[PDB]
RNA sequence: GGCGGCCCCCUGGACGAAGACUGACGCUCAGGUGCGAAAGCGUGGGGAGCAAACAGGAUUAGAUACCCUGGUAGUCCACGCCGUAAACGAUGUCGACUUGGAGGUUGUGCCCUUGAGGCGUGGCUUCCGGAGCUAACGCGUUAAGUCGACCGCCUGGGGAGUACGGCCGCAAGGUUAAAACUCAAAUGAAUUGACGGGGGCCCGCACAAGCGGUGGAGCAUGUGGUUUAAUUCGAUGCAACG
RNA sequence: GCCCGGAUAGCUCAGUCGGUAGAGCAGGGGAUUGAAAAUCCCCGUGUCCUUGGUUCGAUUCCGAGUCCGGGCACCA
RNA sequence: AAAAAUGUUCA
RNA sequence: CGCGGGGUGGAGCAGCCUGGUAGCUCGUCGGGCUCAUAACCCGAAGGUCGUCGGUUCAAAUCCGGCCCCCGCAACCA
RNA sequence: UUGAGCCUUGAUGUGUAGGAUAGGUGGGAGGCUUUGAAGUGUGGACGCCAGUCUGCAUGGAGCCGACCUUGAAAUACCACC
């Protein structure tokens, strides 16, 4: 991710990075792998689009 | 809880005109009774008056509102992860607590009477002989030097 | 002495330490500090708070050249990320960086298997 | 089965589109034959990181573990072998049919092309669900629906995928595959309640926050044990012990 | 047997060209307390080995005495 | 979001 | 037989070179926690120091007297 | 490139108090050395940062040590350690 800004601020509020964008952590491809259940979350998010 | 619970308001000391003086009789409450408490209050008050022709009330006030408590550690949830949160103390409850302490400190100084205690004891304002100096060296020692957050 | 004037600022914000290093325009070491030298326990030595104190301890030594500007290069997840910034700004030195370098790979070697706990 | 950087070289399949041709030449399939994730084994290299094994440190009463520090073979490469997996859509293969809905992807015909586009029609593919089917959970035109052709396997559990032998394997083992004896069930699905170091949600001296106690001492009293001719009997976690 | 170096608070060790004898640690005592701890504090005790002299203070500059340790002669 | 077992037979 | 090691609360082990003082770890013991208990928690007790005597102001202690126990050898032809 | 022995030319000199330039002894006490004016103000030095140390312009005019201050003595100044 890149959330840079100039002046003393250069990051974005965690809260509004949990809204209609998300951010909290960033070390995915530097910590251990898994494959079965990280991809199911997205499929459950097809049931997040059911109404 | 879900309500802030207190109780009735006590009356200000009526022959010196001062609520603080009346809340310190309460601290010294002996037999359950305010009476035998008020004696000694007044006895040691005079001791202080003799050495201090000016107000001897500002040697309670300074001493205890130099000391500004701030520390405990709790935890609450934030974004789906709980975190061990350090929590600040609100400036009002700092006050409320602090007034008590100094007068609590008596009946252990190994005197004969509460005269000799509370007299010599209370007179100091920043060079205390009471618990007020002795909590300073723990409150600021802790805080923001072994406390990771406000 | 050497009249640095822009000191490149390395920081590695590790979950187990936070290092601060004032390096030259050649990237050579000059001065440094960490929370662990500032001294607490053994595990208060990374905390955000600990990390503010540390950036300021470092700052004091290298005053004798005079620095006035920074090139902040953040590195590593681990905390006290913006705790250091505030110290820097607040210390006669000024942000002029616009893009940081963090090292991220295209990926070679295997990370540990780590704790199942 | 499985298969991810980039380029080249060598090479297969799939699909759609128009026609053109062949003229039932076909389908499945015991045996048999080929392919097989990962580990292992054999030959030969290579060694970054990780890491069986292994060695320390820690926790614990005990810790051949969960935890931390290291770390060897191995993982990688070249060659060969062994052939298993919850090798799963837990769903044999082939062919023919039967409501529909929305998405996805990929060919192709067309429309003021008059749009970034509008309408068809094929191939593949998720999600939904109707009838029907289902024990239920569900499956549902890519079926567990409705039909047919042909194969494989099953016939209570334990004993046991063990024994014996044959076959295969360098080995490890794999494959085929019992019986004696033993039990009254074993099994699937769903329903209610209870409980979860399951989740969400909410309060109470439940805790927090305070204040005063107890356990110490001596005495009062009960109680048990013990003792006595009897120490009448009952109470027993809260929910027995002035 | 000589030549070097040493002797400081309980422990362990600094260190003043001669203003003053301090640290770190363990212990105790306290805020303490996963029981107990582990976390956090605070000091304390002196020929500074024994003699003296320089001297308005000197382990503090130094002769000697005693005790100790390295290195060397390795001596009927 | 701070380690932790164990329950003789019989309605 | 002879060299040599050791007999310690109940156990496994210190103090015994060097004579005055019996400690450590473990259990045991009382009382808790718990619904009950391991775990866990706290507080006690407990040794003619293997025996028989010798010298001394002083003996588990040093030296002898037995008693097992345990160990190293039992020499070449 | 860089140690160590000398010089030569530079820099601190803290015994009780005195903030320090009181290492210590002897020499030693008023006005030109043509420089010593001082001050104002530029530069460098030190925790003796106070104090002095130490560069240059105006000033060839005249500093100012009994300092401040403590002490038993008091700091000019010249041998010199």
């Amino acid at each position: 991710i890149k959330v840079r800004e100039n002046e003393p601020f250069d990051v974005a509020l965690r809260r509004f990075k949990r809204s209609c964008e998300k951010a909290g952590v960033l070390a995915e491809v530097r910590r251990r792998e898994f494959y079965e259940k990280p991809t199911t979350e997205r499929k459950r998010a097809k049931a997040s689009a059911v109404k | 809880r879900r309500r802030v619970i207190g109780q009735r308001k006590i009356l200000p000391d009526p022959k010196f005109g001062s609520e603080l003086l009346a809340k310190f009789v309460n601290i010294l409450m002996v037999d359950g009774k305010k009476s035998t408490a008020e004696s000694i209050v007044y006895s040691a008050l005079e001791t202080l008056a003799q050495r201090s022709g000016k107000s001897e009330l500002e040697a309670f006030e300074v001493a205890l509102e130099n000391v500004r408590p701030t520390v405990e550690v709790k935890s609450r949830r934030v974004g789906g992860s709980t975190y061990q949160v350090p929590v600040e103390v609100r400036p009002v409850r700092r006050n409320a607590l602090a007034m008590r302490w100094i007068v609590e400190a008596a009946r252990k100084r190994g005197d004969k009477s509460m005269a000799l205690r509370l007299a010599n004891e209370l007179s100091d304002a920043a060079e205390n002989k009471g618990t007020a100096v002795k909590k300073r060296e723990d409150v600021h020692r802790m805080a923001e030097a072994n406390k990771a957050f406000a | 002495r050497k009249q640095v004037s822009d000191g490149v600022a390395h920081i590695h914000a590790s979950f187990n330490n936070t290092i601060v290093t004032i390096t030259d325009r050649q990237g050579n070491a000059l001065g440094w500090a960490t929370a662990g030298g500032s001294g607490f326990r053994g595990s208060r030595k990374s905390t955000p708070f600990a990390a503010q104190v540390a950036a300021e301890r470092c700052a004091d030594a290298v005053k004798e050249y005079g620095i006035k500007n920074l090139e902040v290069m953040v590195k590593g997840p681990g905390p006290g990320r913006e705790s250091t910034i505030r110290a820097l700004n607040a210390a006669g030195f000024r942000i002029t960086n616009i893009t940081d370098v963090t090292p991220i790979p295209h990926n070679g070697c295997r990370p540990p298997k780590k704790r199942r706990v």
